RNA sequence: GCUUUACUGCAGGCUGUCGCUGAG
RNA sequence: AUACAGGGUGACAACCCCGUACUCGAGACCAGUACGACGUGCGGUAGUGCCAGAGUAGCGGGGGUUGGAUAUCCCUCGCGA
RNA sequence: GCACGGAGGCGAAGAACCAUGGAUUUCCGAAUGAGAAUCUCUAACAAUUGCUUCGCGCAAUGAGGAACCCCGAGAACUGAAACAUCUCAGUAUCGGGAGGAACAGAAAACGCAAUGUGAUGUCGUUAGUAACCGCGAGUGAACGCGAUACAGCCCAAACC
């Protein structure tokens, strides 16, 4: 089977929903946990030194 | 004459010999048998958490701590380093162990401050401080002229900010002179190099 | 406008009240007729109306109802 | 699928969002709808 | 405070309830349970409600059918509005 | 516990309490374990009393031989806020002495003999 | 990337010693 | 013109308009600081071995860190005034 | 309101507009009664603490913030024309946290050795000096001095 466009098909899942705290669509809904903002995991928003510069 | 005080200091500085001897070896298996972080209504070494600062008096607390001995606990590199880095049995954290028990206790205690801390003794794996903690809001407290100083919004958290007794000496700020170039003001100000 | 602050601060808490539920059935009824297409509008009231209440609304706060 | 009553409403305010300017802005501004989403070229979120 | 009532909801298709089955068609909160609706209702147009059946719509609010006893006329009650 | 070396029979100790509130209407007494202790040091103790439910041991473990090296004699007693209700005080007391006592100085020689014979 | 009796180190296993640790 | 800074105005504007110099007013920070005052009482002589912070000072095993070399600062295991 | 349409309205009962102060301020959110992709289920400081009338009665914490600050964890490419110590560098990045600034701070100091200096930061200089280093490549202070600003105190104990 085909990884490309055959392997597309089976793709009617849903995991990654509009999040309740930041309003991105990362809640997982599987995990319940949102990749953005970190919610469903940390009190404190998900952030890190490395979405920008060094120097920035 | 001697202080009643002046012989349970005297006492302490023979742990393992006497009387205290004989403590010891009782109350560290009940010790051992308490949790991490214990609140206890007297300080085992009254002289000591007097000399310190404590006094009996509403918003004083003091409690004990169970830390592990040795080393540090860490896990062994999983990508590339050089010889110097693949270390890991001789690494030792560069906070002391008293240190690590002021913050244990202090995170029990959300609302207290830690003003002081001294080592109870220790066995063969555990390690033992009784920290004192002081509650900046309780009045009687901020209507005491010798701690109220605790209770300004600068100090918020301590232990954390290494501003504790042992946070300080462990910090290298014991000499004013010589040794203490990359110490004073502070370690992160000079580069981190002591 | 037609309805001013002092006129509405010599009222009775009750008569505020009144007024109160008065001008919603205004409203309501200025909604429905809002609701049916309905053109016999006047624009600069429907929104007098949500003033006027406020207004009304304010005042019974401060004076403790 | 099976909405709830939360998601219901979104996709309610999307289908909102996804008129044009009325014609009496274009004359009030002396002279675009740049959020308009068409329902199979372009994806909502959830 | 939100009210429940928010107003009459007039098409052609809440024509013939009205006409036909003697029922009032209104745009509430959609907070409101069948309950709130219904004495809000009498309360409001002082008429007995029989019955309550809502709709939570596309259009963001939710909807409610509401019938009337035989003793109030649903022609006659949305006439004065 | 470890600071006590015989046991004092509760007959005993209610003589030793009933002295002891005497001494402080009638002579003077002296409350707390460092207080105390200064008596000892100076002299002028005649009659110690030390708690026996007192934690840590460290504040009386001294009490003991201190007491023995200065000739003056003591008493345990198992409360700690008896010997404090006893004593005056409405708290407890870990200690008291009796630096002196009062209308008792008979009653109170002979309890520190019969606790000098119950070794 | 892989291999080994290539070079240098690291975990881990075995072993002596010290502490926990006491009586005859 | 104590005003020839800058802008606007149907084209190059000190004098068309805003403003600009001059003078004046207000809020904020300085700061619950400086000054002032209230209370407290500083200091000196002689005598007195009454008091003055211990797993510390110090040594040893192993690391880290530093310019710190024997002579940086720190951790950990043992010993210890 | 941006926003110059149409209709209609508000302003001399002084609107617009601006300043200060006040009212209102849905739901989710540290999110705190419990569960949930912003909704639901049947009184709530959930959790961890302090005081305690031992009743959540009175309080604290939690999260955010442009960077700055403090305490911990800590690479590799790279340089050495290879490369291991060394270097990049206590850098990147990670964990915990303070404030409007942090941190430091009134000597068990200095040691131009003196009949001398006199808390601490920072700035200039001392100096690419002293010191380190497959003594290779590289790394690298301090005292003092000239300045800025200045400020000196509180316990523990003895004796009560
Ligand atoms: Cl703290
Ligand atoms: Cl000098
Ligand atoms: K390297
Ligand atoms: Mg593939
Ligand atoms: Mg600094
Ligand atoms: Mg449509
Ligand atoms: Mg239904
Ligand atoms: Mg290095
Ligand atoms: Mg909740
Ligand atoms: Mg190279
Ligand atoms: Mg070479
Ligand atoms: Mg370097
Ligand atoms: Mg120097
Ligand atoms: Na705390
Ligand atoms: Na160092
Ligand atoms: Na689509
Ligand atoms: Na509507
Ligand atoms: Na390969
Ligand atoms: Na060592
Ligand atoms: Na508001
Ligand atoms: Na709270
Ligand atoms: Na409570
Ligand atoms: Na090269
Ligand atoms: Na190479
Ligand atoms: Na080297
Ligand atoms: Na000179």
């Amino acid at each position: 089977t085909g990884a490309g466009t055959p392997s597309q098909g089976k793709k009617n899942t849903t995991t990654h929903t509009k999040c309740r705290r930041c309003g991105e669509k990362s809640y997982h809904t599987k995990k319940k946990v949102c990749s953005s903002c970190g919610f469903g995991k940390s009190a404190k928003r998900r952030d890190y030194e490395w979405q920008s510069k060094a120097g920035e | 004459a001697r202080s009643a005080y002046s012989y349970i200091r005297e006492a302490w500085k023979r742990p393992k010999e006497g009387q205290i001897a004989e403590l010891m070896w009782h109350r560290m298996q009940e010790w051992r048998n308490e949790p991490a972080v214990v609140r206890i209504e007297r300080p085992t070494r009254l002289d000591r958490a007097r000399s310190l600062g404590y006094k009996a008096k509403q918003g004083i607390i003091v409690v004990r701590v169970a830390i592990r001995k040795g080393s540090s606990r860490r896990t062994r590199f999983n990508k590339g380093r050089r010889s110097k880095r693949m270390m890991v049995n001789r690494i030792t954290r560069k906070k002391n162990i008293q240190r690590i028990a002021e913050e244990r206790a202090n995170r029990k205690f959300p609302n207290l401050r830690v003003l002081n801390s001294y080592s109870v003794g220790e066995d063969g794996r555990h390690k033992w401080h009784e920290v004192i903690l002081i509650d900046p809001d309780h009045p009687a407290i901020k209507s005491d002229d010798q701690l109220s100083w605790i209770s300004r919004t600068r100090h918020r958290l301590r232990t954390f900010r290494g501003l504790t007794s042992a946070g300080r000496r462990c910090r290298g700020l014991r000499g004013q002179g010589k040794g203490s170039e990359k110490v004073r003001p502070s370690l992160r100000v000079n580069g981190a190099k002591a | 406008t037609v309805l001013h602050v002092q006129e509405i601060r010599d009222m009775t808490p009750a008569e505020r009240e009144a007024e109160l539920d008065d001008l919603k059935t205004e409203l309501l009824n200025a909604r429905a007729v809002q609701a049916a297409g309905g053109a016999p509008e006047n624009p600069g009231r429907i929104k007098e109306l949500r003033k006027a209440i406020a207004r009304i609304k304010t005042i019974q706060g401060e004076e403790g109802d | 699928g099976k909405k709830s009553k939360a998601t219901k409403k979104r996709l309610a305010k999307l289908d909102n969002q996804n008129s044009r300017v009325p014609a009496w802005v274009m004359l009030k501004t002396d002279e675009r709808n740049h959020k308009r989403r068409h329902w199979r070229r372009n994806d909502t979120d959830e | 405070s939100w009210d429940v009532i928010k107003h009459p909801h007039v098409t052609e298709k809440a024509m013939n309830d009205m006409d036909f089955q003697n029922k009032l068609q209104f745009a509430v909160d959609d907070r409101a349970s069948k309950g709130e609706v219904a004495d809000a209702v009498e309360e409001q147009y002082d008429v007995t409600v029989e019955q309550v059946n809502t709709q939570n719509t596309m259009d963001g609010e939710k909807k409610a059918v509401v019938r009337l006893s035989e003793d109030d006329d649903a022609q006659e009650v949305a006439s004065r509005i | 516990p470890v600071y006590v070396d015989f046991d004092v029979p509760a007959d005993l100790e209610d003589d030793a309490l009933e002295a002891l509130e005497v001494a402080r209407d009638t002579g003077a007494v002296k409350k707390g374990t460092n207080e105390t202790t200064k008596s000892i040091e100076r002299g002028s103790a005649e009659l110690v009393f030390v708690a026996e439910d007192v934690q840590p041991e460290e504040i009386v473990m001294h009490i003991p031989e201190l007491a023995d090296e200065k000739g003056v004699p003591f008493i345990f007693v198992e409360q700690q806020d008896d010997l404090g209700h006893a004593a005056g005080l409405e708290v407890g007391s870990a200690a008291a002495a009796v630096t002196d006592a009062g209308a008792a100085a008979t009653v109170l020689e002979e309890i520190a003999d019969k606790v000098e014979e119950l070794r």
